[PDB]
């Protein structure tokens, strides 16, 4: 049956602020997703080359 | 005609992946990949390394024999 | 060329501007021959114009020795010995040989600095990208 | 392995087709010295010179 | 409907005590896929503008 | 015709990776060229400019 | 042909089968050859369950490659394991390919 | 569970990509003037005593 | 509606790069195809320069280099950019060549026929190029070509004397190698056009051999970011040999001007002939020796006929791999032997190296495959 | 099996040149196309020249 199919578990490849899986990631997603952003922003500026 | 809808047969095959942006870029980098480059390493050391041995081994005689065909006179200069 | 394998009996001195990039020892090569010179060995019999340096090709220049301990004297005061004449005059022929020396090796520097910045940052684009590739897995149910 | 040249029925392959190259080996002889300028057959006829 | 692009397609608004799903679902044939939701992503982006 | 001999290794100041030349010793080595020589060698690619 | 050589013959053929790798990447012997048109004529005539076996197992292997992993060693092909299931479709279409070839020159 | 010091300005600037598009232009300071801590300042430590600008006083106003 | 799916313009460019097939495991290797492509362009782009202030004659020639270094401005970069970047580009094309030859890439068979066609063509385009700055180097080189030019037994003798400008040594040589070499250039950029319009009906092959058309991705992102990273490190190993050791590929003999003045202490061209060098010299005919000359580069397009496996690469043929990398440890003795003067070790070694490059790709390749065949039990 | 309507490169000949459709009543107005592709070849192939000795 289709209920038996369920996401296999990725816990050791998730950042470190999204491990607990009951809090409800409200402020811990605008604060996360920009850990390789300035890295894309930065990179820019060294383009200026 | 070689499209992304129109390539080949497939069923009963299931993927799941996750966002950029939910994991980290950088997982576990001297725990798993040291222990894999070495054992690439060990897996082709023995196809490619031993022809080029053979290459040191002619130049080391190339260059010795070389010298002393030419003026490198100890005994052989008699009258 | 006429008149001038005449004065050194039947050789041409050489232009030296570009003489320490035409030869297999850059202005190490033209040092070791100025103060290398020895006298003729047992068996070597030299003719008219020929005095016997070892750092020759040949071993057999028409090259007098062209300096000794003062041939000249410097301008802010410096011991002019044979060898003080040589170092100076090999930090000389490679200035001119190569104009571009200080200005090849300052802008080496700017440019390790930064491909030192935007090298790691490509890399870290390109690995939040392929990513979704390497987290992936497959099942197969038939 | 080419062994497609080699059939008792494609031997009339060659006699329908070099009937048209009677000439057609020393085409070279009669048509690139047209504009070589040596006298390769400019001696074998007192047609030119 | 100009282009018979699809069957159907919906959008919903699934809630739950504390968070919820908000989006849409549609059925289509093989070679359809890509300009569907090429079409319906650029009308979530006209309504933030 | 039977060997040769080569220069050693002179640790030159302009030697390293970052290295100038000194412009002390550049004065020094020019009248050595002027004062000394050109009784016998040209340089015709050098200015006084 | 030798009967002397059966068993010395047949420990350099399991040599060779551990020295080659797509046993590590989970494959057999008839995933790994090269698609010419008689092959192309054979994977056509597979039956259903056979064929759909074969694109899973090389679409794993082409996935650990990306990664540059390969499988457990619990999880490798054995070598008297190792199912020749191209073998009879590939010596059949072969035989027509040789066939209308005769009929070409006679 | 506090955050780190990563939200950066990507509320503030950064979450409507107007800033990527031209990143050439606006987001391109900080990189020339601010560099004179780099290659120049290290090039002349190297090379102190060896320079034309280091060998000059004793040359003008004479 | 979707406009880049649509314009007439826009699809051409969206079908070649954008929404392009390509298979999921494809390495490092397949990096240098890109690279190739940044490199013939930077070849262009320093050559417009060059040939500006240049004139070509046996007078000035050898002064019309020296001025670029010294008095034209920004010269030095320009010109020591032009002669490295001919060193990178063949050895972005060495490895390109030989991993088409290790994964079997030759089985696209109009792509390697085209290829050939280019490797031909940049070769004899650097040889006039090499020819026109007149030092010791480029007129013994040249002059040894010529040798074996002249050899052709009907057509040879007015075939050297209508390409050196009229007779010999003279002002008008360098105006036919340097018209050889302004506009060849141009003829390889229409030749790589339609060399990726022949690979586009298959798409690319992979490491395993194996057809993967159940396991596609799209050429954006996952490879446009890819060959970005990889140019960014062949411009930091360029830029490297040119700021801090712009001579370090290159010969001193070749700063000693050109003039028949006296016999040069060696004969040796740039580093990626000397394997070609070291092969017609162990040959003491100049007809055997232009024979083998042609038959070392054109023996790649009989690699289609002599395949003999029922594999496509080399991945799975351990036997095989041991043969492919004793022909690079081959032609990394022959491209020694090139350097070095003709004397006793140098000729038995040169002339016995000649020798297995031919036999490894004609003999013995065809019969290892059918060996590892029978041991598959197929 | 027509090979100037598979080849890869013949077929972009064919659909060009060859097979296109035109209308039958053009003029001679209709010939200065053409016209223009042969005077700019023809420079070029002349320029070549002047550039050389210059
Ligand atoms: C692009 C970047 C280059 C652009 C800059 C241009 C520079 C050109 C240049 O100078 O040559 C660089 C080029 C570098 O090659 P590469 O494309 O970066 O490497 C390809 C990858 O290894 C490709 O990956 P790979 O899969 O082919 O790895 C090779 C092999 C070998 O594995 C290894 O040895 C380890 C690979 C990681 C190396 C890390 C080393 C750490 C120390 O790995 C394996 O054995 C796996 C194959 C499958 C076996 C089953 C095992 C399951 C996995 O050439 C060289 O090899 C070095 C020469 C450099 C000087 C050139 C002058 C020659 C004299
Ligand atoms: C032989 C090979 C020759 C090539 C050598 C270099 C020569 C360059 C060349 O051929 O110029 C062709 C030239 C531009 O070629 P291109 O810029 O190199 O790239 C082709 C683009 O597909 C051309 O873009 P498009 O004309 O299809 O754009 C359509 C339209 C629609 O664009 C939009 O409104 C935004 C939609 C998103 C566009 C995303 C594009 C996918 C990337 O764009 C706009 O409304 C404003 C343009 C946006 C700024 C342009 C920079 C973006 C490129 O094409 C034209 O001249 C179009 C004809 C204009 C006549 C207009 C008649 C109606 C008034
Ligand atoms: C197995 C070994 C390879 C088997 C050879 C057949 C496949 C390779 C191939 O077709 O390349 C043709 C071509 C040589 O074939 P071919 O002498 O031109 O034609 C006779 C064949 O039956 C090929 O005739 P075809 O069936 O291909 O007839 C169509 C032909 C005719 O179509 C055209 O070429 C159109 C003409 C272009 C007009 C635009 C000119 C622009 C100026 O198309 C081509 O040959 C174009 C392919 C070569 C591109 C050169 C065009 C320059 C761009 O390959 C090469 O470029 C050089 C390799 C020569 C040695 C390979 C064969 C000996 C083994
Ligand atoms: C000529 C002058 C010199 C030319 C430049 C010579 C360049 C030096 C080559 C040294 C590079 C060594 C690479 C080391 C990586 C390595 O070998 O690991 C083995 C690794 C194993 O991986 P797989 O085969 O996929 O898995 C098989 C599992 N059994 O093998 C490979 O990476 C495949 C090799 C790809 C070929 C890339 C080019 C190799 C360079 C050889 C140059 C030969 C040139 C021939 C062209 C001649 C043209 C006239
Ligand atoms: C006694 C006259 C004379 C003097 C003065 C002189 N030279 Fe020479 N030198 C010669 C001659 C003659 C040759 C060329 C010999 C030949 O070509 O056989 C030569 C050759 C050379 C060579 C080339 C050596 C080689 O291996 O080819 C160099 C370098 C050189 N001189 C440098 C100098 C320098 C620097 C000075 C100034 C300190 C100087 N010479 C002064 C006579 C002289
Ligand atoms: C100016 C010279 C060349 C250019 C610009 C060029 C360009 C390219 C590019 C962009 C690709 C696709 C990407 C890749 O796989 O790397 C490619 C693939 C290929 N090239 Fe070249 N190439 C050149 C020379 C050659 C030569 C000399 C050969 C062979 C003798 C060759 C044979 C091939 C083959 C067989 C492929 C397909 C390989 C595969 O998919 O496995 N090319 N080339
Ligand atoms: C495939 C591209 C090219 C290759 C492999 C190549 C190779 C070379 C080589 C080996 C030299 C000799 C440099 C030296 O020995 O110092 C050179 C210089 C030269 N090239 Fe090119 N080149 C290419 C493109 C071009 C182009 C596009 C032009 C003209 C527009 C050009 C014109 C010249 C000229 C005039 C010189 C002489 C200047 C000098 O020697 O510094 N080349 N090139
Ligand atoms: C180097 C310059 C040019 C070349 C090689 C060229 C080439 C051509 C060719 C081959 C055709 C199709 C045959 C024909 O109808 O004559 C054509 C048609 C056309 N050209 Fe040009 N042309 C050039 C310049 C121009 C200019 C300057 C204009 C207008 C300002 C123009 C506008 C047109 C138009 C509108 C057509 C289609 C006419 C019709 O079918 O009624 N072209 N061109
Ligand atoms: C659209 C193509 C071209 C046009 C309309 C054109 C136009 C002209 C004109 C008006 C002159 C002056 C002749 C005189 O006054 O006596 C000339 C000559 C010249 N052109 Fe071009 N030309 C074209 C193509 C080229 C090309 C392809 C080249 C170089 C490869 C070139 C380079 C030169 C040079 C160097 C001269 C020297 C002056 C002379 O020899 O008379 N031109 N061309
Ligand atoms: C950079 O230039 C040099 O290295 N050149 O030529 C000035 C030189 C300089 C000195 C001595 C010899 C040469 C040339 O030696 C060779 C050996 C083989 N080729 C060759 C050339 C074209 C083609 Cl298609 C195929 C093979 N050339």
């Amino acid at each position: 049956s289709h209920t038996d199919i369920r996401v296999p578990d990725f816990s050791d490849y998730r950042r470190a602020e999204v491990l607990d899986s009951t809090k409800s990631s409200k402020e811990s997603s605008d604060a996360r997703k920009g850990f390789s952003y300035l890295i894309t922003a930065t990179t820019t500026v060294g383009v200026a080359y | 005609g070689r499209e992304f809808g129109h390539l080949t047969r497939m069923r009963h095959v299931i993927t799941y992946s996750l966002s950029p942006f939910e994991q980290r870029a950088f997982p576990h980098y001297f725990t798993k990949g040291i222990p894999n480059v070495l054992r690439r390493t060990r897996a082709c050391i023995l196809r490619v390394a031993p022809p080029f041995v053979v290459f040191y081994l002619v130049y080391t005689w190339g260059t010795q024999e070389f010298e002393k065909s030419k003026r490198k006179n100890p005994a052989a200069y008699e009258n | 060329p006429e008149a001038a394998r005449a004065a050194n009996n039947g050789a041409l001195p050489p232009d030296l501007s570009y003489i320490v990039r035409a030869r297999h020892g850059g202005e190490d090569y033209v040092f070791s021959l100025l103060t290398g010179y020895c006298e003729p060995p047992t068996g070597v019999s030299l003719r008219e114009g020929l005095y016997f340096n070892p750092y020759f090709p040949g071993q057999a220049i028409a090259m007098a020795p062209p300096i000794y301990n003062e041939v000249l004297e410097f301008d802010d005061g410096t011991p002019a010995t044979m060898s003080q004449v040589a170092k100076d005059v090999c930090t000389f022929l490679r200035w001119a040989s190569e104009p571009e020396h200080d200005h090849r090796k300052r802008m080496g520097l700017k440019m390790l600095m930064m491909m030192g910045l935007l090298l790691p940052l490509v890399y870290a684009m390109k690995r939040h990208k392929w990513s979704v590739l390497k987290s992936r897995k497959l099942a197969y149910r038939p | 392995m080419l062994s497609r040249f080699l059939g008792p029925r494609y031997r009339e392959l060659a006699r329908n087709w070099i009937p048209t190259a009677s000439m057609w080996g020393a085409v070279g002889a009669v048509g690139l010295v047209w504009a070589t300028d040596w006298r390769l057959i400019l001696d074998w006829v007192p047609y030119i010179n | 409907a100009t282009r018979k692009l699809c069957q159907s397609f919906q959008t919903f608004n699934i809630c739950y005590a504390e968070t919820g799903l908000l989006g849409a679902h549609f059925v289509c044939d093989n070679m359809s896929i890509d300009d569907m939701m090429f079409f319906l992503q650029g009308q979530w982006m006209r309504l933030c503008t | 015709t039977d060997l040769e001999l080569h220069a050693p290794s002179y640790p030159w100041s302009h030697r390293g990776l970052l290295s100038s030349l000194d412009h002390t010793s550049i004065r020094r080595g020019f009248q050595v060229y002027k004062q000394v020589c050109s009784s016998c060698h040209s340089m015709d690619y050098v200015a006084y400019r | 042909a030798v009967a002397a050589s059966s068993k010395w013959l047949e420990g350099i053929r399991k040599w060779y089968y551990n020295a080659a790798g797509f046993n590590k990447l989970g494959l057999m012997r008839d995933d790994t050859i090269y698609e010419d048109d008689d092959v192309k004529e054979a994977i056509r005539r597979l039956p259903e369950n056979l064929y759909n076996d074969r694109v899973f197992r090389i679409k794993r292997a082409l996935d650990l490659t990306m990664r540059q992993q390969i499988l457990p060693k619990e999880q490798w092909t054995k070598y008297e394991e190792d199912k020749f299931y191209l073998e009879p479709y590939l010596k059949e279409v072969i035989r027509e390919r040789k066939e209308r070839e005769e009929w070409a020159k006679k | 569970a506090a955050p780190t010091l990563t939200a950066r300005l990507y509320s503030l600037l950064f979450r409507r990509t107007s800033t990527f598009a031209l990143t050439i232009a606006v987001g391109a300071l900080f990189f020339e003037r601010a560099f004179d801590q780099g290659a120049d300042a290290i090039y002349e430590h190297i090379n102190q005593g060896k320079l034309w600008k280091h060998i000059k006083h004793k040359y003008e106003n004479k | 509606t979707n406009i880049r799916k649509s314009h007439p313009l826009m699809k051409i460019i969206n079908n070649a790069f954008i929404d392009l097939p390509a298979p999921s495991n494809i390495s490092s290797w397949w990096n240098f195809g890109s690279l190739l492509g940044i490199c013939l362009i930077l070849q262009i782009l320093t050559g417009l320069f060059l040939a500006m202030h240049y004139t070509s004659d046996t007078t000035t020639a050898f002064s019309s280099v020296t001025h670029i270094c010294r008095d034209v401005n920004y010269g030095w970069v320009i010109r020591y950019l032009h002669a490295n970047g001919a060193s990178m580009f063949f050895i972005c094309l060495f490895i390109h060549v030989g991993r088409g030859l290790y994964y079997g890439s030759y089985m696209f068979l109009e792509t390697w026929n085209i290829g050939v066609v280019l490797l031909f063509t940049v070769m004899a385009t650097a040889f006039m190029g090499y020819v026109l700055p007149w030092g010791q180097m480029s007129f013994w080189g040249a002059t040894v070509i010529t040798n074996l030019l002249s050899a052709i037994p009907y057509i040879g003798t007015d075939l050297v004397e209508w390409i050196w400008g009229g007779f010999s040594v003279d002002k008008a040589t360098l105006t036919r190698f340097f018209a050889f070499h302004f506009i060849l250039p141009f003829i390889i950029t229409a030749l790589a056009a339609v060399h990726l319009l022949f690979l586009h009906e298959t798409g690319s092959n992979n490491p395993t051999g194996i057809s993967s058309d159940m396991d596609k991705i799209p050429f954006h992102p996952y490879y446009t970011i890819k060959d970005i990273l990889g140019a960014l490190f062949m411009m930091l190993i360029l830029l490297i040999l040119v700021l801090f050791s712009p001579d370090l590929l290159g010969d001193p003999d070749n700063y000693t001007p050109a003039n028949p003045l006296n016999t040069p202490p060696h004969i040796k061209p740039e580093w990626y002939f000397l394997f070609a060098y070291a092969i017609l010299r162990s040959i003491p005919n100049k007809l055997g020796g232009v024979l083998a000359l042609v038959a070392s580069i054109l023996i790649l397009i009989l690699m289609p006929m002599l395949h003999t496996s029922k594999q496509r690469s080399m991945m799975f043929r351990p036997l095989s791999q041991c043969l492919f990398w004793m022909l690079v440890a081959d032609l990394i003795t022959l491209t020694w032997i090139g350097g070095q003067p003709v004397e006793h070790p140098f000729i038995i070694i040169g002339q016995l190296a000649s020798i297995l490059y031919f036999l490894i790709i004609l003999v013995l390749m065809p019969i290892t495959s059918i060996i590892e065949n029978n041991l598959l039990k197929w």
